């Protein structure tokens, strides 16, 4: 007879760490990069020049 | 994950999907590692020095190197540690770098394999230090051209320069001996097996559920010989310890697999 | 899951400008690296130990130089761990290009040969249930971009809406003690790709890539 | 409750509304305090029946 852990075991808690718990990350960059333009409406015309005498 | 989503009223595309986010758990399991060193009261009485301060000495690092060598290699672990050892973990994420014996004309001289390493490791951690054995800078001194001019600094004039910071990680050194399970001894670093480990030390947690304690038994039955019966003591060391590798960090809707760690391998080429 | 929601949209958006991975039907635009492919601005990286241009500095200086000729480079886009790979560039007897030395080797990444650099990385849908990269390192080591001639149309930023009576993909959220975050943005992108050079319309790309070394 | 469906109910539709109410509990007894070397039997609770003839 010895009182083994399985005897002792409601007395024995399990502890909790956060040291390994992130949420995730914002990687996004295109919004970061490149310039915006600010839309009023669904679509938009960009006028170019496409050729030249 | 985000979808593109439509306008319709009634089509299928016109309704935003539903999606879940999950949890895991790792475990800090402890586990306990030991000896206990008998002498003779006699052999205590008739040496010149104090025995029992130097087996008091011995107990203890022999705790030490069993430990690294479990924690680096796997080297006989507890069957209770889930968490991959650093070697075992940089091996299955493939992340393995050979040396080779070209003179630096490939990317594969020392100091070029420790810069894969650490890239493989920047992937999608930041690689602090440098895992190896002792002797570094006469390895990275002494690296030359296909002419025999040196790679590493300019001229051989001051060569051996500092171990300490290599290519901005901290080296750290490993050495002795370790447990066969058959008599003899096992190295707590294999040379055979790497040349050195590039890890992001942040991944890595040490558990020290209890740091080494030491006993002394004069009344004690250990190993079979009872001891205050054939005039002998012994001293016992205990420490208790456990280790987790942050190994899997989260990257979508799947279940990830990465590692902190990657392995530089010795040239076995003739 | 506000975290979550709001970090979710944006890699979608970044997936579909850079690569046109799940990119819109109605977006006329060609995505960054199909324009320049398109155009054949595709810069490979050799072997030769740098003997030719082909080494990846060589190769960054000539895709800048495509983008040059009729636009302004300002951006290098790719993925981490550049210093890694312009440190251990080696002549053809070992010594290091990019650097005097190996003993101080890794530079930093910020600023690589007067462009700013710009790190690409995490997944998004792909089509079943799976993960697909934002950047696919199979098709490109890197992009060299001018800025200028993107254009990204926010029309809606990401808004976030609280439901608690709502019915969503089957479920009656009230009956069931259940809650939801609603996540929704509107964007539109352009790229200001075909100045013109002469009586005839012309191609060029505001965008050129290296691409990996396929060989041996 | 007034825009949701509740039991096949879509309540703004039909010009409902509805109360919703739940808590949460749980319930322990601590019987069986122990009385030696076996797990003891033994209840805190003791109940009075009523007297059954006619």
């Amino acid at each position: 007879a010895d009182t083994n852990r399985t005897d002792a075991a409601a007395l024995i808690q399990e502890a909790y760490s956060d040291v390994f718990l992130d949420s995730v990350s914002e990687t996004a960059k295109v919004i970061g990069t490149f310039p915006v333009y600010n839309m009023g409406t669904k679509t938009t015309n960009l006028p170019v020049l496409s050729t030249f005498p | 994950h985000a979808k593109w989503v439509g306008e319709s009223a009634t089509a299928p595309e016109g309704v935003k999907p539903t999606a879940k986010a999950t949890w895991a758990n790792k475990t800090l399991v402890a586990e306990e590692l030991a000896v206990i060193l008998p002498i003779h009261e006699n052999v205590l009485a008739d040496a010149t020095e104090d025995l029992l301060a130097e087996l008091a000495r011995m107990g203890g690092a022999s705790i030490g190197r069993a430990l690294d060598a479990a924690v680096l290699f796997g080297h006989q672990k507890p069957v209770t540690w889930a968490s991959k050892s650093l070697f075992e973990s940089a091996d299955d994420a493939g992340q393995v770098v050979a040396v080779g014996n070209s003179n630096g004309v490939e990317g594969d001289d020392i100091s070029g394999s420790i810069l894969q390493a650490a890239e493989m490791v920047a992937d999608v951690y930041d690689p602090s230090h440098l895992l190896g054995y002792s002797g570094l800078r006469y390895r990275l001194a002494n690296q030359r051209d296909a002419n025999g001019q040196p790679l590493f600094q300019p001229y051989m004039q001051g060569t051996p320069g500092s171990d300490g910071m290599v290519h901005g990680l901290n080296t750290v050194f490993f050495s002795g001996n370790v447990d066969d399970g058959s008599n003899g001894d096992a190295p707590v670093w294999d040379r055979d097996v790497a040349s050195a480990i590039v890890v992001d030390r942040s991944r890595v947690v040490i558990g020290v559920r209890q740091d080494i304690t030491v006993k002394y038994l004069d009344q004690a039955t250990v190993g079979g010989i009872n001891l205050a019966e054939r005039d002998m003591v012994a001293l016992r060391f205990c420490g208790r310890f456990a280790y987790a590798l942050g190994d899997n960090i989260a990257q979508g809707r799947v279940a990830a697999e990465n590692s902190p760690v990657a392995v530089i391998t010795p040239y076995a080429g003739s």
